[PDB]
């Protein structure tokens, strides 16, 4: 049985991601939110509800990715250095989830927070969305898994990392880019650079597996990947309608979802599927805090 | 003009392929004798990849400008590798683009290279 030996590299990129996770972890433990109360009380009821709800959605996706997607992906990799990178990425999804709790606590009473968690738990569209992605992970709960199964879990995982989070990421960036709730925005910004490197690393792992599939196996997972992408898109358009119509931002969000979907595909080595458009400039300004 | 580049996960490589310009992946032995433009990617906290820093120690005399691939998710560190090389060798930032670039970025890059020559 093999022990991880860092003195003989198993690939060319694992060590850099190892280091990089640790350096981002470190920047995340410096300052936090409270100053936000001033702008939080200036938002309408509908805005505060959208925010709480998206953050609820983010926390659900972080929970599933730390508690399921990273562990089940890593438990089958034969490359022990990459497996260590993932264990650490997996833990970082838990740190992010805990950050969302911290933001919640500085913005709502324990009773409101609790209602938001009840809501996320019982919300059919989030169940469905989380349910589709995690069905790729659950398929790995067995002693031996095919390359195809494992490739599809990695595609699912990058669609989560680089694409599904962005329908909720939109709002805090959009507000912060207007100088509202910018301390919470700074936390999200940090979380977003973790998630971007997670989606790059898993997408490298994916492309290695894909290179070992037969031509027939490649055509099959390419089909499933395009299906999964658009099945998710269609769920996202519906989710976007539920959360944002009250505040008039539905087509802004939808366009940001396309923009990120195309980044996720590119993490996988794939061509973009949505028409290419500039990033929302107010969101860009939110990314440009500190 | 000649384009020297570095790519770790393929994005920069995919962009140079849309270019129709002669272009070469840098390595440690490489010397470039003509004017060239560098395309780099960007590594953590807006930095220049080590291979690029080495290649410029030996090849900056002919460097006429620099583009960066990055990801706007990095905020004010988006593409910052171009800023650091631009400052360090007093050459123009040709452009910054995300990932493998959009057709606008490609067209933009070419126009900037004429303009710069
Ligand atoms: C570990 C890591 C750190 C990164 N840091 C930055 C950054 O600081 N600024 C930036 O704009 N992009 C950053 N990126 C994004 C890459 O520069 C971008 O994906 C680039 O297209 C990759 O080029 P390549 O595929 O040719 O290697 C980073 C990516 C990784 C994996
Ligand atoms: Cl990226
Ligand atoms: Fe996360
Ligand atoms: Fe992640």
């Amino acid at each position: 049985m093999r022990a991880v030996n860092w003195n003989k590299k198993e690939d060319d990129f694992s060590l850099m991601f190892w280091k990089q996770n640790i350096a981002q972890f470190w920047t995340e433990e410096e300052i936090a939110v409270s100053s936000d109360k001033n702008t939080w009380v200036q938002l309408s009821k509908e805005e505060q509800i959208a925010y709480k709800r998206v953050l609820g959605g983010l926390t659900l996706l972080d929970t599933k990715q730390g508690g399921e997607g990273m562990p089940l992906v890593l438990v089958h990799l034969e490359n022990l250095q990459a497996k260590s990178v993932l264990a650490f990425m997996g833990a970082m999804e838990e740190v992010h989830a805990k950050s969302y709790s911290h933001i919640f606590t500085t913005l709502a009473t324990e009773e409101e927070i609790d209602d938001i968690f009840d809501w996320v738990d019982n919300h059919p569209l989030l169940e469905k969305k989380a349910g589709i992605i995690t069905s790729y992970y659950r398929r790995l709960l067995k002693p031996e898994v095919t390359k195809k199964e494992l490739y599809m879990a990695m595609v699912a995982s990058v669609f989560l990392e680089s694409y599904l989070f962005y329908s909720g990421f939109f709002y805090p960036l959009y507000l912060a880019g207007q100088g509202k709730l910018t301390a919470s925005g700074e936390i999200i910004n940090l979380i977003i650079r973790d998630e971007s490197i997670h989606g790059v690393f898993v997408g490298i792992l994916a492309q290695q597996i894909f290179a070992e599939l037969s031509a027939e196996e490649q055509q099959e997972v390419q089909k499933e990947t395009q299906e999964l992408l658009m099945e998710l898109y269609e769920i996202e358009m519906a989710y976007t309608e539920e959360i944002y119509t009250s505040i008039g931002l539905v087509e802004d969000v939808n366009r940001f979802v396309r923009y990120n979907a195309n980044k996720g595909l590119m993490n996988l080595g794939l061509e973009p599927k949505f028409e290419e458009e500039e990033i929302n400039p107010i969101v860009l300004n939110g990314l440009r805090t500190d | 003009m000649l384009v020297a580049y570095d790519s770790m996960t393929g994005n920069v490589k995919r962009f140079i392929h849309k270019l129709n310009m002669p272009a070469v992946q840098i390595d440690e032995d490489l010397v470039i004798d003509e004017d060239f433009i560098l395309i780099t990617y960007t590594t953590g906290f807006g930095n220049v990849p080590e291979r690029v820093l080495d290649f410029l120690e030996r090849n900056n005399e002919k460097l006429k400008g620099v583009s960066a691939s990055g990801n706007r998710n990095w905020g004010d560190m988006f593409g910052a590798s171009a800023d650091k090389i631009s400052t360090k060798y007093e050459v123009p930032i040709v452009s910054k683009f995300e990932l493998s670039g959009t057709n606008n970025d490609v067209e933009y890059f070419k126009e900037r290279v004429r303009e710069i020559a």
